[PDB]
């Protein structure tokens, strides 16, 4: 089982970002997103592909439907810079998504 | 991997005179408990081998007193006593110490 | 917990490594663990995961056979035996908890809690 | 199984029918310590231990309440209390080969003596006398396990030998052949007591 | 696991009224229309129960003295069993009760229980009836005798007698519709035996078992979001005395009078 | 158990073939050990378990024989290679050994 | 390397006690199983006795009652109790270490034993 | 003791075999295993190793998914798994005892008993 994201989006300081994360039938798992700034550790920001962890700001918005996971940031800021892995578990087995770096002006 | 080199390729040798099989290991094959985990095999011509040498320097069972090694680190060296008409055919070492296998590409003991 | 590894070292092909995940408070028997190695040129990849109690270990595809993920509740400590290290094994290791208890419960939760990593180079 | 790793059943909560056992004629030994064979049926012990396993016929005698020798003191011992019942049986047509049977073995170089009822798998280099080979096969280092060599031409003293050691312990009883019950009359009765 | 949340929630105990309540049959044998008059364990009228709710929900070890009456109202499956035991910790043998959806998994073994054990339960999108329960009751279970597995036990009042005679334990329950608010009802009804189970073990505490969710997740705490939903269960206590039972025609207990109760029950 | 060697007085020349048999009463097809003995000195395996040749014995020695049947071959006799040779029951209680068959460089 | 040394034999009026001395270098006896073997003059060798690794005891029928094997492990050296010599216990005795299938390996020079 | 090595013969390229490694004379249940191969005139070369019990199962690089190996621990017998032959596996090979039964005795070592070796031909 493989997850497929886009190698790189980017959108000025203050829009609206939107990332993608595909699979086969992945609208019947559940799927976590991690943020993970250049040298740094990643964090988790999306789980169950509605939920949103203790400590992070509510623009951090996910949703998953058919074969497709999206994450969605409005009003995006300079730290919203880094890289995006979309993650998800099939069979007992963590696989993770290509990783979807951000970037913004 | 351990890339193990004989030396030399060829001992062709009249029988009843004393012979040295030297191969030298890459890596240090020491001490993956306290002994030197090189093997010394003999594949006489038309069938297949059995052990010579086992632990560098010590031998298995029913092998002839003529056989020794010696040697620690990298170098390592096969000890025929007495060279004679059965000890003809291909000497081979194998480094025992990492999963990748290898062994020697063969250097004959002949009589010339 | 807090999370600190170490184990990472010079290593050349084929060799042994046996890499840590110690934790700072108790609650460590609590979390089910993962593995997971960090390219040095690319993302994160997962190589292992072991439940709270421990019975429940399963392992990548590409390091089954080499890798022996164990733990100590008691000890607070998280272990990976790192046995025929391969040409691609160099990498940074994170050790991330799960919080799920079981694996029937890890697609419930996400990897939380990340130690600073620890740099394994295999190398000639 | 082998005796050093012998298996060992629990049995609890189900019905035991002990009838089979003392009446079928193809046990070699049937020895009871604890409660006779024929009044086995009828007392309600808790837990009955199976231990399964397969020794020599000379073995058999190490099988018994504080003996000695390889069995007894490096693979299986039976305690001095034993309350159970030893059943023994030849099994030459079943676990001999010809040219040795090497899938049984048996630990023989063991350090000290064994538990009664101890299960012994430590399999690790031994060391007999002193010399350290920090686990190599060798001289004064050679490996505790040993093999058998089962064979049809082997004595009756060196013949496969299936041993199922019944040990006892209120879940199981019986007996009476409980006659059928009769209905509308007067009768004499004995019901569970 | 052992994820520990009896933070420092520490209220006083709170008692209800057990009006008429807890009468089981203390016996193997058919009645008539008859008035009979048992001297066993039972659970005295009008006593004072120690009431626990959601307030969340302290759920701490209680006496097991010698038998006790539990109830639930528990209008949803909160209430998952008990961990009877001497020690609740190794070394000793202990009593476990849980029931899935399906079934009932009874078990003695030497547990390793929790201080605070209950089971998570999780709701998978795809089949929402679903029901994924985790174990959090015990770190270690091993060496053990008895397994039992039968049909689950379990606003849908429920109530059970537990009590411990001669190496017998033994389960009386009765489940009751009920509409009242908050507390027991006042209808007679009397509780019948499940089982009997031959377990031999000493109980002297126990502590029962609650389906909590994770409401939220903090990244380190492993203690953030165990919300215990919407339930309250009472426990008395069963004390030698006389009562005195109506059996009806059929055989069922349709009264009783406590004696010492007061001079007219005498 | 009753091991008998045959014959006890055995006789040959130098680099003869010999077959000492010690036979097996009963049968049991894999315990035999071979002890060389000097006159007046202290015996030495030369095989164990009737057919492997014990570590330091000189490959002119050679064992045969399962089961029932059991017997000693030396391939190239020695001048040195007079003795009482003795075959034992391994694996045993008491360790029943040969009377003992004694080759005479001759 | 190997070697077991033997002392205690000696003339002796028939009936009378004695007891056999045998040091061991190299092998630890606490941990080994150590026979007894006889030889009479003009006979073969013979068995006498057994101790168990564990400690357990062994001894023929022409021995029991007789003869007591006994050890300690502070000196790493084997004993024999020897009581009762009636006039066949004239004999060459030896230590000797049992490892089953494996033959006595290792031996002993032996001592002469004489009754009269 | 005897091992004899069964199957093996003339296949085709990328076709399919299994090798069989009936041994007996000995335990083999306390044993491990290795497989050997020889191309003509080439030199033995490695590929494959087994533990007492199976499970662990390792392979050489060439060898890596495309041969797989297995034992009958009941009727002491070795095997080995063949796919997609290419032409460097035409050779004889060697199925070979390790010495002995301890840890550190590498179930990759030593090779004691060796047998007499089949001939696998991968041609049209």
């Amino acid at each position: 089982y493989e997850l497929t994201q886009p190698p790189s989006v980017s959108v000025s300081p203050g829009q609206t970002a939107t990332i993608t994360c595909s699979g086969d039938k992945l609208g019947d798992k559940y799927a976590c997103w991690y943020q993970q700034r250049p040298g740094q550790s990643p964090v988790l920001v999306i789980y169950q592909d509605s939920k949103r962890p203790s400590g992070i700001p509510e623009r951090f918005s996910g949703s998953n439907s058919g074969n497709t996971a999206t994450l969605t940031i409005g009003g995006t800021q300079a730290m919203d810079e880094a890289a995006y892995f979309c993650q998800a578990w099939d069979s007992n087995t963590g696989v993770f998504g290509g990783g979807t770096k951000l970037t913004v002006l | 991997d351990i890339v193990m080199t004989q030396s030399p390729l060829s001992l062709p040798v009249t029988p009843g005179e004393p012979a040295s099989i030297s191969c030298r290991s890459s890596q240090s094959l020491l001490h993956s408990n306290g002994y030197l985990y090189l093997d010394w095999y003999l594949q006489k011509p038309g069938q297949s081998p059995q052990l010579l040498i086992y632990l560098g320097s010590n031998r298995a069972s029913g092998v002839p007193d003529r056989f020794s090694g010696s040697g620690s680190g990298t170098d390592f060296t096969l000890k025929i006593s007495r060279v004679e008409a059965e000890d003809v055919g291909v000497y081979y070492c194998m480094q025992a110490l990492q999963t990748p296998g290898t062994f020697g590409q063969g250097t004959r003991l002949e009589i010339k | 917990v807090q999370l600190v590894e170490s184990g990472g070292g010079l290593v050349k092909p084929g060799g042994s490594l046996r890499l840590s995940c110690a934790a700072s408070e108790f609650t460590f028997s609590s979390y089910s663990m993962n593995w997971v190695r960090q390219a040095p040129g690319k993302g994160l990849e997962w190589v292992s995961s072991i439940s709270s109690s421990g019975s429940q270990i399963y392992y990548a595809d590409s390091v089954k056979g080499r890798f022996t993920i164990s733990r100590d509740n008691a000890k607070k400590s998280l272990y990976l035996q790192m046995n025929s290290l391969r040409v691609e094994d160099t990498a940074v290791y994170y050790c991330a908890t799960n919080g799920g208890a079981h694996s029937s419960t890890w697609s419930f939760y996400g990897m939380d809690v990340w130690g600073q990593g620890t740099t394994v180079t295999v190398s000639s | 199984a082998s005796v050093y790793a012998w298996n060992r059943k629990r049995i609890s909560n189900c019905v035991a029918d002990y009838s089979v056992l003392y009446n079928s004629a193809s046990f070699s030994t049937f020895k009871c310590y604890g409660v006779s064979p024929t009044k086995l049926n009828d007392l309600c012990f808790t837990n009955v231990y199976a231990d399964s396993f397969v020794i020599r016929g000379d073995e058999v005698r190490q099988i018994a309440p504080g003996q000695t020798g390889k069995i007894a003191d490096y693979n299986y011992k039976l305690p001095d209390d034993f309350t159970g019942c030893v059943i023994a049986w030849n099994s030459n047509n079943l676990d001999s080969k010809v040219g040795g049977n090497y899938n049984y073995l048996y630990r023989l170089f063991r350090k000290s003596n064994l538990k009664p009822f101890e299960r012994d798998i430590s399999t690790e280099i031994y060391q007999a006398g002193s010399t350290p080979c920090n686990g190599v096969e060798g001289f004064n280092c050679y490996f505790p396990l040993q093999s058998y060599g089962f064979q049809p031409t082997n004595g009756v003293g060196y013949q496969p030998y299936r041993v199922v050691v019944l040990s006892f312990e209120a879940t199981v009883c019986g007996p009476k052949k409980s006659t059928n019950l009769v209905k509308n009359k007067c009768v004499n009765f004995n019901f569970n007591g | 696991q052992c994820v520990n949340l009896t933070t420092r929630t520490q209220l006083p105990p709170a008692y209800t009224n057990s009006f008429t309540r807890g009468v089981y049959y203390p016996d193997k044998v058919f009645r008539s229309s008859v008035l009979h008059s048992t001297q066993d364990l039972f659970l005295p009228f009008f006593s004072n129960v120690t009431w626990f709710h959601a307030i969340r929900f302290d759920n701490p070890v209680l006496p097991f003295n010698d038998g006790v009456y539990f109830a639930s109202t528990e209008k949803s499956n909160i209430i998952r069993g008990w961990i009877f035991g001497t020690t609740l910790d190794s070394k000793t043998q202990s009593l476990l009760i849980v029931n899935n959806a399906t079934n009932v998994v009874i078990k003695v073994c030497e547990f390793q229980f929790c201080n605070d054990p209950f089971l998570g339960v999780y709701y998978h999108k795809n089949n929402k009836s679903w029901m994924e329960s985790e174990f959090r009751v015990y770190s270690s279970a091993n060496n053990c005798t008895f397994e039992y597995v039968s049909q689950p036990f379990l606003k849908n009042l429920r109530e059970f007698v537990f009590k411990n005679i001669d190496g017998y334990f033994k389960i009386y329950s009765k489940h009751t519709p009920i509409n009242l608010v908050r507390d027991l009802p006042q209808g007679f009804s009397a509780l019948e035996p499940l089982v009997d189970l031959p377990i031999g073990i000493n109980i002297t505490r126990f502590q029962t078992l609650l389906a909590l969710h994770r409401s939220y997740l903090t990244p380190g705490d492993s203690s953030s979001g165990w919300t215990a939903g919407a339930a309250a269960y009472y426990v008395g206590y069963l004390q030698p005395r006389t009562f005195l039972l109506k059996y009806n025609e059929n055989g069922t207990i349709t009264d009783a009078v406590d004696c010492a109760l007061d001079p007219l029950s005498e | 158990i009753q091991l008998t060697q045959s014959p006890s007085f055995l006789s040959a020349s130098v680099g003869d073939r010999v077959t000492i048999t010690c036979r097996a009463s009963q049968g049991i097809s894999s315990d035999l050990a071979w002890y060389q003995q000097k006159p007046g000195k202290a015996p030495n395996l030369l095989i164990y378990a009737a057919s492997t040749l014990q570590s330091g014995v000189p490959s002119r020695f050679s064992g045969s024989g399962s089961g029932t049947d059991f017997t000693l071959t030396i391939s190239s006799l020695q001048p040195e290679d007079f003795a009482t040779y003795y075959c034992q029951q391994l694996n045993s209680d008491l360790y029943t050994f040969g009377q003992g068959t004694k080759l005479e460089i001759k | 390397e190997v070697q077991l040394v033997e002392s205690g034999g000696g003339l002796i009026q028939p009936g009378g006690s004695l007891r056999l001395s045998c040091a061991a270098s190299g092998i630890i006896v606490s941990s080994n199983y150590m026979t007894w073997v006889r030889q009479a003059p003009g006979k073969g060798l013979e068995w006498v006795s057994v101790i168990y690794s564990g400690g357990s005891t062994f001894y023929a029928d022409s021995v029991k009652g007789r003869f007591t094997i006994s050890r300690d492990k502070s000196k790493n050296t084997l004993y024999l109790q020897m009581s009762s010599l009636r006039a066949e216990d004239t004999a060459v005795y030896y230590c000797a270490r049992d490892l089953g299938p494996y033959g006595m390996d290792v031996w002993g020079q032996g001592t002469t034993v004489t009754v009269s | 003791v005897q091992l004899l090595e069964s199957g093996g013969g003339v296949v085709q390229p990328g076709g399919s075999l299994r090798l069989s490694c009936a041994a007996s004379g000995f335990a083999f249940t306390t044993y491990a295993m290795n497989w050997v191969r020889q191309a003509p005139g080439r030199g033995l070369e490695w590929v494959s190793a087994i533990s007492d019990g199976g499970g662990s199962a390792y392979y050489a690089d060439s060898v890596k998914g495309r041969f797989t190996i297995s034992r009958d621990n009941s009727k002491n017998t070795l095997y080995l798994q063949m796919n997609s032959l290419r032409a460097e596996d035409t050779a004889v090979y060697y199925c070979a005892k390790t010495r002995g039964r301890g840890l550190y005795d590498y179930v990759w070592g030593s090779k004691d008993y060796w047998g007499q070796g089949t001939l696998v031909t991968v041609s049209s």
